[PDB]
RNA sequence: ACGUACGACCAUACCCAGUGGAAAGCACGGCAUCCCGUCCGCUCUGCCCUAGUUAAGCCACUGAGGGCCCGGUUAGUAGUUGGGUCGGUGACGACCAGCGAAUCCCGGGUGUUGUACGU
RNA sequence: GUCCUAAGGGGGGCUCAUGGAGAACAGAAAUCUCCAGUAGAACAAAAGGGUAAAAGUCCCCUUGAUUUUGAUUUUCAGUGU
């Protein structure tokens, strides 16, 4: 049974611009990802209400954050026509940024975990182009 | 009242439409037995928030002169007084004295039964939290006499003592201690004061099953000397003021569910 | 085991004071056995507490808020004496009687504010009090002084205290009037 | 003239015993226990936080007429069960003690036959309410970065509703009215102590060894403090009622009764007092 | 039990006082003397009552003082005893274990003369204590120092003998 | 418009409810969606008239926030 | 039984001095980078719990001088209300009752107790 | 005749009058240090039991000089938002 939230747990600053997307980790509520208009995403430890990681590298507003279904990856899609994959347990970007969208990337969709094949994951990015 | 603090004290002590909770002054005479002092301590523990206690000896006989009681009511803004005494005729006496307009409204003496008195500390149970008002149960045939008597006035004083603070709402967790006063018509009848804690148990029904456990103190009184109020002072004390939020019903004028004022034509 | 008791005469309730009156007699045993005496007393207390909690849970409206589960209690109905007399309207003073006779209306709160707009300085200032308009010029660098007024002025006094003198005179007159009103009200 | 005379001793009025012992501020206590915004006759809880030289004492207290009652208690020496053996009085240990007390309270309440009137009168549109308590710091000074607020922060993170503001947390900037949550995280995970160890190991090696001789002996480096405190938090939230046994001598209660009564000095009786008085009188006569 | 290391006498505080008696430039120069001699900002003291004979009024700053603790207090006390040639009187020592004296010129203590400042005299007062004085000063559980722990006039005179190698007359 | 709070020229003008330039009026702000810190809905606020309605045929106001 | 943290009575607990304290805990203590505050890291605050030490705090016992707290005695007595009920024209003198002291004196004592965690 | 970012409110820290012993001027009376100090000082009222980690005294913040709403209470309204 899920009980109704009735009070503020934590108000955590850190973003210099309005926050555009937020999503919890599928593993537990301890890890939260927020992508904002300050060209960054951030990982928060919500148990203590503290920042944990700051993902930098985008040059546009991070319009979307999306955790992998197993929770081992975090994908951020931004206005700079890029999608970046990050390791949430270390805060480091995995491989390079994804290139090939002409315009703003607006939405992300991970392939379901039971459908992964060829020893890899697939990620669909929908864009303005 | 030059200072704002003294002005605040004067406004607090000023008469109001809705009154403050009454304050009880606990004081003793020159002779006061240890049983009487323990009983006063138990009553103060029952009424910690709205009581003040004196600690010196006062050579006052309340049924002979009450000018010093009126002076103490004036100074301490106390409307109830518990006065302890001891004597050869009356070994352990609690004199419940109620004021009106800083003058004595009525007085009643209680004689303690010493061999059956039990303090709160002699019961090994969980005790009442500070500031919690206990509920009241009055049992027996001595309280519905058609004429106003000592038992009726004792009931009124005990209601005014364990009244606490008024409240239009109460938490269901604040219904865990009960104070029971039992007295029967008849050689002198004995008024028994008991305090119990309340346990609730499942019974297969929505209404819970109430189980009691003794909390203390255990007091047995015999009603003693009696000072009835003056008639005019009694009507002045039983005048009930009207709250400004309590509207006066006007003929053919009402208020609907949206707050609009509605008139009725015939 | 039941949660409802049966007695020849029903209980009465005052849920404003959380009070139950049990008019049935308490058949105290005519023995000296303390534990059975306290057992009978505890049985009477248990019956009273049971019916009181049943009445509270049945005839009062229940509301679950963030504070908790609350029962709404009616206003108290048991008559209890007051500690002080019911307040009465104060006797009318001389000004109040004169205004009632002359139809003088009380000033509005916006009209009686301690604030006014000074045009010459183009600022907002108080009429009275600290730096009020009634003491205008006591701290001014230059004050015009009439020759006849200065000649009639007593030695030692200056123009800088004339406004304070007038305030002291008006305060003394108002104080005498209010003391007269208090004395008349004390006689009444 | 002698100020301390019979009149002075008769007129003298003693204070309260705990005021004489300097342990209770009764002026603040009265407003803590006997003042309420609402008069719904509800019980009130306080989180009492006290600090010693070697321990942190956190208790959950209700106030009754014959004495206070402890609902749950947590101590900083109990963190050795969760893996913290050094710095038991620092701000991070205060946070861990508060978190442990919060988890113990929730586990005792079941928020992690006899039944309540709340469950009896619960309606259809009823939700679980958080457990609420008020902070009792005692005589401690409530400055910015104090460890009583670390205990309160740990308990609030653990799940106890404590009404508070954030202007007394470490890292708060008073002119900008903002809280530096990086500094707050550093203090929670003990980064201030680790920075102290690194600064001492760079500047003054002898003071480093003297202050942290136990850290080097147990091989606890500065960089492991963050993972150690997070790891301890994980076991605190997992098993809040883990039993811990100390290195003190262990005996039963009756054995400790006998051991202390063996070192008690007995009070002499009336016959012994009269014998000593007679001996003193004989010595004065001789 | 007198050989316990926790009963060792030590200097608690040395208080440096200059009472010029008149506010203004003299008081500011005395404050600057106190500042340059100690290393910390001094304290201005106000007159409690009004005395027409001394020419002072209520709430008027007439004196200045500095409290110094640690080895700096020991160094300043050493300079003062060097001025007083390590000779004191038995009247100077109190029964509470504290002592003090006073000098007439700050120049001979080791400060070069500045004509813009002038000449000022000082009062030195040294307070002695044993370890355990936190009991009577701490906010929580403040209590009284025990009778055996109190420092007597003979004890502080003997300590002065064995430490500063001085003489008392 | 809920009420006329203060006409700057005369309290008589304020009582008569004259809508001129600089007049403080009370406006219904339900459509703007203003929520207070306590969660209550603010449905009445103060606005200042910034035009001349007698010359323009309309009342233009600016909220005082 | 001892210790600690919150307490209930608030001197039987207070004022002065001496003696002792196993275990653990308190406490004295050490250092001022960070949080924080002072004339002074004295106080407050942070860090260390390692090392010294029961010297002081704290606890127990003792000792005088005071003070304080109980019970009896005073004593149902002074005193105060009552033609109350008997005489006295009346005022009052006894008696009958109702309320009802204090001083002095004697004897005892110099803290009990709740919750929680430990030794 | 002068001076004041007014009073008030909240929070925090400290303990006062006095006596004893001491400190160049300083000497009954200047300032500073310790000890003892049931308040014997100060602030209000007129205690026959006001206030001591405060109701006293100093710091920080507000100083916005009389807020808004009300179908409710009382009075009034030929100018009844």
């Amino acid at each position: 049974k899920v009980h109704a939230v009735s009070r503020l747990a934590h108000r955590i600053p850190g973003h210099g611009q309005p926050i555009l997307s937020c999503q919890f980790s599928p593993v537990s509520s301890s890890r939260l990802a927020t992508g904002s208009g300050d060209n960054t995403a951030r990982i928060w430890d919500t148990d203590s209400g503290t920042p944990k990681f700051t993902l930098k590298g985008h040059t546009g507003w991070v319009l979307g954050v999306s955790w992998s279904p197993d929770g081992k990856y975090l994908a951020t899609c931004s206005m700079d026509t890029t999608v970046r994959v990050w390791d949430p347990e270390s805060g480091k970007q995995v491989n390079q940024e994804f290139r090939g969208h002409a315009k703003w990337v607006l939405a992300l969709a991970w392939q379901p975990y039971h459908l992964w094949r060829d020893g890899t994951a697939r990620l669909a990015s929908a864009s303005k182009d | 009242p030059r200072n704002a603090r003294s002005k605040r004290a004067l406004e607090k002590r000023a008469p109001k439409i809705v009154e403050n909770p009454k304050t009880c002054l606990f004081l003793r005479g020159t002779t006061c037995s240890q049983i009487t002092q323990d009983a006063m301590n138990d009553l103060y523990a029952m009424r910690q928030v709205h009581a003040k206690r004196f600690h010196k000896k006062n050579a006052i006989h309340p049924f002979e002169d009450a000018t010093s009681l009126c002076f103490f009511s004036e100074k301490n803004d106390c409307s109830l007084m518990v006065f302890g005494s001891s004597n050869k005729k009356r070994p352990h006496t609690l004199t419940f004295v109620r004021m009106f307009d800083y003058k004595v409204l009525d007085m009643l003496e209680f004689y303690l039964d010493p061999d059956t008195y039990r303090s709160i500390s002699q019961f090994k149970t969980s005790k009442i939290p500070i500031g919690m008002r206990p509920m009241m149960v009055f049992a027996g045939t001595a309280f519905e006499s058609p004429v106003p008597n000592a038992f009726t006035m004792a009931k009124s004083m005990l209601i005014d003592f364990f009244r606490g603070e008024p409240s239009d709402k109460i938490d269901v967790e604040g219904l865990r201690f009960v104070v029971v006063v039992t007295a029967d018509e008849p050689q002198k009848p004995i008024l028994r004061l008991r305090v119990y804690g309340i346990r609730t148990k499942r019974s297969g029904t929505r209404l819970p099953r109430v189980e009691v456990e003794e909390h203390g103190p255990r007091m047995d009184f015999r009603l003693g000397r009696m000072r009835e109020p003056d008639p005019a002072m009694l009507k002045e004390a039983m005048k009930k003021a009207k709250t400004p939020q309590e509207e006066r019903t006007k003929k053919n004028i009402s208020m609907d569910l949206l707050g609009d004022k509605i008139g009725r034509i015939h | 085991l039941p949660v409802t008791v049966e007695k020849p005469t029903p209980y009465t309730f005052d849920l404003g004071l959380l009070l139950a009156n049990d008019p049935n007699p308490v058949n105290v045993p005519k023995t000296t056995d303390t534990q059975v005496l306290e057992q009978h007393l505890a049985s009477v207390a248990r019956d009273g507490a049971q019916v009181l909690i049943n009445q509270l849970l049945t005839t009062t409206t229940i509301t679950a808020t963030k504070d908790g589960v609350l029962l709404t209690l009616p206003p108290p109905t048991t008559p209890l004496p007051r500690e002080k007399p019911v307040p009465q309207p104060k006797p009318e003073t001389k000004w109040q009687a004169f205004a009632r006779r002359r139809g003088i209306k009380p000033k509005t709160r916006e009209q009686r504010r301690n604030l006014q707009y000074n045009p010459t300085t183009g600022q907002w200032e108080r009429k009275w009090g600290y730096k009020g308009a009634n003491k205008r010029g006591e701290t001014d660098p230059i004050i015009e002084v009439s020759a006849a007024k200065e000649a009639m002025r007593p030695e030692g006094t200056s123009v800088r205290g004339d406004k304070r003198r007038e305030i002291r005179a008006r305060v003394k007159k108002n104080q005498k009037q209010m003391l007269r009103n208090q004395r008349i009200a004390a006689e009444k | 003239k002698l100020v301390k005379n019979s009149a002075y001793y008769s007129r003298f009025q003693t204070k309260f015993k705990r005021r004489r012992q300097g342990k209770t501020d009764y002026y603040a206590r009265k407003r803590l226990i006997t003042q309420a915004k609402n008069k719904y006759n509800a019980p009130k809880y306080r989180l009492v936080v006290r600090f010693t030289n070697r321990d942190i004492i956190t208790q959950m207290v209700t106030s009754e007429i014959n004495g206070d009652k402890i609902f749950a208690a947590a101590y900083s020496h109990e963190l050795r069960a969760y893996g913290i053996n050094h710095g038991l009085t620092n701000w991070a240990a205060a946070y861990a003690t508060g978190l442990l007390l919060a988890r113990r309270v929730l586990a005792k309440l079941g928020l992690d036959g006899e039944y309540t009137l709340t469950e009896a009168a619960e309606t259809e549109d009823g939700e679980r309410r958080p457990f609420k308590a008020i902070l009792d710091v005692g005589l401690a000074r409530t400055s910015t970065g104090a460890r009583v607020f670390g205990v309160m922060k740990g308990a609030s993170d653990g799940g106890i509703f404590i009404p508070h503001s954030e202007n007394r947390f470490p890292g708060y900037d008073i002119e900008t009215e903002e809280l530096d949550t990086e500094v707050l995280k550093k203090y929670i995970y003990g980064g201030h102590v680790a920075e102290y160890m690194e600064t001492l190991a760079d500047d003054d090696e002898e003071r480093y060894k003297s202050q942290f001789v136990k850290y080097i002996e147990d091989d606890v480096e500065a960089d492991s403090l963050e993972e150690l405190y997070a790891e301890a938090h994980k076991q605190i939230r997992a098993d809040p009622f883990r039993k811990y046994v100390s290195d003190a001598p262990k005996k039963s209660k009756e054995e400790w009764k006998a051991e202390s009564l063996k070192y008690k000095k007995a009070k002499l009786s009336r016959e012994e007092r009269k014998a000593r008085v007679e001996a003193k009188i004989k010595q004065l006569l001789a | 039990k007198a050989q316990n290391p926790m009963r060792e006498l030590r200097i608690q505080k040395l208080v440096l006082n200059i009472s010029v008696g008149e506010s203004g430039d003299r008081l500011t120069r005395a404050a600057k003397v106190l500042e340059q001699l100690s290393g910390q900002t001094p304290v201005y003291s106000k007159a409690r009552y009004t005395v027409r004979q001394f020419g002072i009024r209520r709430n008027e700053k007439i004196a200045v003082h500095v409290t110094v603790r640690g080895p700096k207090a020991e160094e300043i006390l050493e300079r003062g005893l060097k001025v007083k040639e390590y000779e004191l009187r038995r009247r100077n020592f109190s029964e509470t274990g504290n002592f003090g004296f006073g000098i007439s010129e700050h120049i001979d203590l080791g400060i070069k003369y500045d004509p813009s400042i002038g000449i000022y005299g000082m009062d030195f007062y040294c307070c002695m204590t044993r370890p355990g004085e936190r009991v009577a000063k701490r906010r929580r559980c403040k209590s009284r120092i025990g009778a055996s722990h109190r420092i007597t006039r003979e004890e502080t005179i003997r300590w002065f003998k064995q430490r500063f190698d001085g003489i008392v007359r | 418009i809920l009420s006329v709070k203060k006409n700057p020229s005369n309290p008589l003008y304020t009582q008569l409810g004259v809508l001129t330039k600089g007049t403080i009026i009370e406006v219904n702000v339900s459509d703007l969606g203003i929520v207070t810190a306590s969660g209550k809905i603010a449905w009445g606020r103060y606005a200042q008239i910034t035009n001349n309605p007698e010359n323009d045929g309309c009342v233009n106001a600016v909220l005082l926030v």
